[PDB]
């Protein structure tokens, strides 16, 4: 069965129980079917992977896993032991068995071992027992998989998990050769595409990686991930992945924005893709998203607002049409300001009205009854409304006859990189 | 490793 | 009685009930005495201020008000009706009385009307009735104050709440003049100083405002507020307010960072300043705060000092932060020499960067997950940027043997920071 | 002149 759904796979504050149960409802509603639990900074997933859940945590995980079953979402429990595990120490193995057994007792039936974002260099004792980093990973992964009863879903995330991490390249990687040869056939391999955040995942690159791992991979897709840049958020449509990938893949799990409610579009358009025009799927997602934004019921937000908001916070490699238009208009006004024709005045006035629509979108979103939606997006919307307000004032200034610490220390250092804005 | 970039 | 404590008065995600209870515990423990409830985006405080608390909300608030009384903190309940109230309409005045009576039934005995950050004009109806905005505001405020039996603590936040918002200036404004003359003497007035975020609040600025409002103000201090800039966080000491203001003020209420756990230093140092003069050293108050905060968190004191210096004050970097910037500015201005001075200054700068990275990874591994999550995105952001600056200093040192560009070929998106927002920002001078 | 944000000085 093709796995399609969400990995909670990012750095930062993980989602809480209520957000996760809401996720499972949305996944079921849109006919997705999988959740992979892998939050980088949920303590006992990674930094303290050895440590067993407390009684209170066990209760919560069990309730979470029961909610997944109740909504017909497959729950996959991941663990990330690669930072400090001695693979040849049988006590390390037993610890990993016992942690997973504990999660089995919570009702979990599917699992993953993740080895992303760790060093290629094994300790002395492991170098004794294993001929390569990949033999070490593969034999612990095979042993765990057999120990758990060959669960129908078991995932493996390679250290070489995209094209640019593959040494010396994908088709000739000794690491991936061993994975392809030794990893038992019932274990799926995760892959992010040509890069960590893939702009495109071409059919040919999937044909390439599949040949070496000797199976069709499950995509861990970071297209909507935003943990890597405080100022970014991605509300544009799933894009750059052809539907002709589907018969070439074992699944697609999207690792989306850290802010839970910001992920309506990312997950709705993946569902559309699964069930393709990105602009058509964007329009369907925003039309349905609108229904979440009503004002509260009192006893004493438009579609065009959402289109502008998505265009201002679109995709890691493209801005939405309205965002690109405003930026080109501002560039021009600025480049032609020494002039102050009726042209510059006409266009400055039209641009000021565009800035006004940004500020109106913020004001109406602040009237929204679903307060978690406003709070999840708040700092992005406040930021773009503050900048636009400053930009509109600056355009006024350039036309009148007649913030020094913005972004703090980080902002200062960044402005000192002579490369700053290279990609603008 | 502190993010998805080789040190 | 001097009011000293915290106002939850920022824009964005409000604190939740257990954070608020913990805050009272902190305020008590450090001998502060006051909490003003005013979160801009708690929808029944402002956006829908006419609305009564529901049964479930009323239980939560009643519980919260009991917790304050249990920790000996005075709970001031604020409301912000100015976006859309018709000041002269009978039904508006009673809706406001009705809202405030409900809260009084929860146990609350102190109240505030806030008129900050609204349009300075009136609808046609209020224009028939009142001669000015100030008259409309003061009339509704006096009437509410009387209606509630003249509570021991009642606050008014003016529309002209700092120097910058006075028209045409502080000493001659007709708005503040009306406030000073007509606002009943038992009503206190909130003031943020010369600016919204005041670098300093000079005694003569406060005398000057005092003569016009005809009373000592309560300071609404925005020194540690961080709702107005996504990337900024303030962990430096309370500073720029002489202890000689204490005799000249009715109180100081600090509006601190949105992220609850980030306010250990903000509130602890305010408490030190207060207790010093019920003089004060900012650097010694900061030392005491960070020492005590360390016990909540492996993370070292020196980790906390560097973290505070990186995320210090609105108009000032701390020592270790200002020093890294100076070196980087030097390394970059003298990179053409690539001589023994540059190389050894480079290797030190790279080691300083390593201390930022070590501070990040130790925080990431600490046991107090609650503090980590509140700080996470600030700490990730500074570690990522310092890692790029470090690799840039390396690249400049490598120019004696390489003509390659700093970025070679296709990049992950985080090589170019800020998205569309950052592109607009870079087009501003 | 709302949202705690006056125009630039
Ligand atoms: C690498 O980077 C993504 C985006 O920053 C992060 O969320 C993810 O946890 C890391 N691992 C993988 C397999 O992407
Ligand atoms: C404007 O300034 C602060 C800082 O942005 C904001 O938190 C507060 O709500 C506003 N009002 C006052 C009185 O500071």
């Amino acid at each position: 069965h093709f796995l399609c759904g969400v990995v909670e796979g990012f750095y930062g504050r993980p989602w809480v129980m209520e957000q996760r149960k809401e996720l499972f409802r949305r996944l079921q509603k849109w006919e997705l079917n999988t959740y992979l639990y892998a939050p980088k900074d949920d303590y006992k997933h990674r930094m303290f992977w050895r440590e067993m859940y407390s009684v209170e945590e066990a209760e919560q995980l069990m309730t979470l896993i029961s909610a997944a079953r109740e909504y017909e979402i497959e729950f996959i429990y991941a663990i990330s032991p690669g930072l400090d595990i001695t693979f040849s120490n049988p006590k390390e193995v037993s610890t990993l068995k016992r942690k997973l057994d504990q999660v089995s007792q919570f009702g979990c039936r599917s699992f993953a071992l993740l080895f992303d974002n760790i060093d290629h260099n094994m300790c002395a004792a492991d170098k004794e027992v294993f001929s390569s980093f990949a033999h070490a990973q593969v034999s612990i992964t095979n042993e765990i998989y057999q120990y758990l009863g060959e669960p129908e879903t078991f995932l493996f995330c390679p250290t070489e998990y995209c094209g640019t991490f593959c040494y010396p390249n994908v088709s000739q990687s000794p690491y991936l050769r061993t994975v392809g040869e030794k990893l038992l056939p019932g274990i799926e391999v995760l892959w992010t595409g040509p890069k960590v955040v893939s702009k495109e995942i071409p059919v040919e690159s999937i044909e390439e990686v599949s040949k070496i791992i000797k199976r069709a991979p499950v995509i861990w897709d970071n297209i909507h991930a935003n943990d890597y840049d405080q100022k970014r958020l991605f509300l544009g449509p799933y894009k750059g992945r052809s539907t002709e990938l589907i018969p070439r893949l074992k699944g697609v799990l999207t690792n989306p924005n850290c802010e839970f409610e910001a992920n309506y579009v990312a997950i709705h358009t993946l569902a559309t893709w699964y069930k393709y025009s990105p602009q058509m799927a964007l329009k369907l997602a925003l039309t349905e998203w609108l229904q979440e934004f009503g004002v509260p019921h009192q006893y004493s937000v438009t579609l065009e607002d959402l289109q502008l908001l998505a265009d201002l916070f679109y995709l890691p490699y493209e801005h939405g049409p309205k965002g690109a238009q405003m930026l080109r208009e501002f560039q021009w006004l600025r480049a032609n300001s020494s002039v102050v024709i009726e042209e510059w005045r006409s266009r400055a006035a039209k641009f000021e009205e565009m800035c006004g629509l940004v500020m109106g979108m913020f004001t109406r979103l602040s009237n929204c009854a679903n307060r978690t939606i406003l709070y999840d997006m708040y700092s992005y919307v406040w930021d773009i409304k503050s900048i636009m307000s400053m930009v509109k004032s600056f355009v006024q200034w350039l036309g009148c006859r007649s913030w020094a610490f913005r972004g703090g220390l980080a902002g200062e250092f960044q402005r000192l990189l002579p490369i700053d804005g290279a990609n603008d | 490793w502190v993010d998805s970039t080789p040190p």
